[PDB]
């Protein structure tokens, strides 16, 4: 009668294939390869945490759409985004996704913490991991993230795999 | 070690496994064009030449974004029951793009790409919730029925050319292992050159069946109304009302009513209700009359005459595509030269934006509205 907790993530045995997708391909300029897998990353998480919608070492957390609409607001503005053409980007979005895909992991993360327990239950179990092991060694590929930051997902990323 | 299985209990997800069957296919065609990507290593060692630093960039492309509004409106150019199209420019970089608004649902039957010299070129296409949205190329000169208002063709070598050119337009169509089966003059665009390009059915439905039981500015009773309905039995060979059949007879049938029209200025058959044919349509023989506007070629007459014939095999070929162009009406072209000739008449516009051989007005009617972002994935590129 009326209690609860929190987390516990583990462990592995999941999805398919291998790497070699992220690495960027011949004489293709970087902002754009970058602005691609990134966009690709978000609509992703997003449908996957889009799964997971309401039913509520994390914060008290249930904000995420304060967190993630930070990010689909800011996919829809053009002005970082090289839409037209061949006009081009300013670089200094290095500091806007050195934030901005790690912005994605502290949703990731939170998931695997205590709501990879629903994530099993559905059986979609194994395409969070590839998934997640895709999002990552793009990451660990190009130091787009930085190290400190990926403590509480750190188990996962021992795996078999990844990068 | 690890243990235990199986809840799946929850409304939540009922659907949102949708994630799972939908990025394998994401990913399956993340990886097929990724190696996509490997168009390159295609490697010419022939060369002898530089050099001359790299000789390869690519931004490549993009995957971009996309939205109305994006567009300026120029003007309105024409209407339809799934929807309106219109003129307009890309408020972005600006453009000469034909405009089509059409209905998703609601709108019913819930293949092939492009391309040809005949055939008016899709860009490409876009949606937003209610209605469909498209480019093609522009054609500043019209289409055919608007020609036919403003003189009612004297024709010969006109039509000799406006035909024969219309005849590699179907050509085209049933080479491609199709069927247009709309032959209409509204189906006919007029580009810059003077020559025609004729989009296509596209395929925008509707048909006749069964059939209704009820119980020279004289000549200018044309544009009755236009049409805004629609449409007639102009062309609608009877091989399609009764029943199935058919196949390319239809169409060169369904150019015998153009033939008539340019020449003597009506559907042979002119209902004047529209369903005085399927009726004279259906029938024929009989109701297919020739004036006493005397004048016309023994060989523009024939023309339609065999054009009218049925879609008939049996003894005979039709059996066409050629034997068509076998006709003495034809003495040239080159059946190639025609391409570049000087049209008959080429639209003299004083700019880009002249909608001169458009008829603006109004109308406004699409029963539709109540009434109150999309995606560009693809494989090769253009031009
Ligand atoms: N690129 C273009 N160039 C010239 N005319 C165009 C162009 N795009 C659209 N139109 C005009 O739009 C009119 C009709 O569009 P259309 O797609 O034919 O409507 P519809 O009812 O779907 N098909 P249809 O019944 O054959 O008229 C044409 O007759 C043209 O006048």
């Amino acid at each position: 009668i009326m209690f609860l907790s929190e987390p516990f993530v583990r462990t592995a045995l999941v999805k398919g294939s291998f790497k070699t997708i992220v690495q960027l391909p011949k004489y293709v300029d970087l902002g754009e390869w970058i602005a691609l897998n990134v966009f690709e990353f978000f609509t992703n998480l997003n449908q996957f945490y889009g799964v997971v919608a309401e039913y509520v070492s994390l914060p008290a957390s249930q904000y995420i759409d304060l967190a993630l609409t930070w990010i689909n607001n800011k996919v829809n503005d053009k002005n970082l985004f090289p839409t037209k053409n061949g006009l081009p980007f300013p670089q200094q979005f290095s500091r806007d996704v050195q934030r901005i895909m790690v912005q994605m992991f502290r949703i990731f993360a939170h998931i695997y913490h205590h709501h990879f327990d629903k994530i099993v239950h559905l059986s979609l179990e194994a395409h969070w991991n590839s998934f997640f092991s895709h999002f990552i060694s793009f990451a660990k590929e190009f130091k787009i993230i930085d190290r400190k930051e990926m403590a509480p997902l750190l188990p996962l990323i021992e795996s078999f795999e990844k990068q | 070690k690890a243990a235990a299985v199986k809840l799946k209990i929850e409304n939540f997800y009922q659907s949102s496994v949708k994630y799972a069957i939908e990025r394998n296919e994401r990913r399956v065609e993340l990886e097929t064009e990724l190696t996509s990507h490997n168009w390159s290593e295609e490697r010419k060692s022939r060369q002898l030449s530089s050099l001359g630093k790299k000789e390869s960039q690519f931004l490549r492309l993009r995957r971009t974004r996309l939205s109305l509004e994006d567009f300026h409106t120029v003007k309105v150019i024409g209407k339809g029951a799934f929807g309106e199209v219109r003129l307009v420019q890309k408020k972005d970089t600006g453009k000469i793009y034909a405009m089509k608004t059409l209905l998703k649902s609601e709108m019913y039957k819930k293949l092939a790409g492009s391309d040809s010299p005949w055939v008016v070129s899709l860009y490409y296409s876009f949606q937003d919730a209610q209605y469909l949205y498209l480019i093609m190329e522009f054609l500043p000169g019209g289409d055919l029925m608007t020609m036919l208002i403003r003189w009612q063709l004297f024709t010969e070598d006109v039509t000799r050319f406006y035909m024969a050119e219309c005849i590699l337009a179907i050509e085209t169509i049933h080479k491609l292992g199709f069927i247009h089966r709309a032959i209409k003059p509204d189906n006919i665009l007029i580009d810059i050159r003077g020559h025609i390009k004729l989009s296509d059915f596209g395929l925008s439905t509707g048909f006749h069946k069964t059939h209704d039981s009820n119980y020279q500015t004289w000549r200018k009773s044309r544009r009755l109304m236009a049409y805004s309905t629609v449409g007639t039995p102009d062309y609608i060979a009877p091989e399609i009302f009764l029943y199935q059949g058919y196949g390319q007879e239809c169409d060169w049938w369904s150019l015998g009513a153009i033939m008539y029209e340019c020449l003597i200025g009506w559907p042979p058959f002119c209902s004047e209700t529209p369903q005085e044919t399927y009726r004279k349509i259906m029938n024929f023989e009989q109701t297919l009359q020739f004036p006493d506007d005397i004048h016309i070629s023994y060989e523009a007459e024939d023309l339609i005459r065999r054009l009218l014939t049925h879609a008939d095999q049996r003894l005979g070929r039709h059996g066409g595509a050629d034997e068509i162009k076998s006709h003495p009406f034809f003495r040239g072209v080159d059946w190639n030269t025609i391409r570049q000739v000087e049209a008959p008449y080429i639209p003299k516009l004083s700019s880009i934006t002249d909608t001169r051989f458009f008829p603006t007005d109004e109308l406004e009617n699409v029963p539709d509205s109540p009434a109150m972002f999309i995606g560009y994935e693809y494989s090769r590129f253009d031009y």
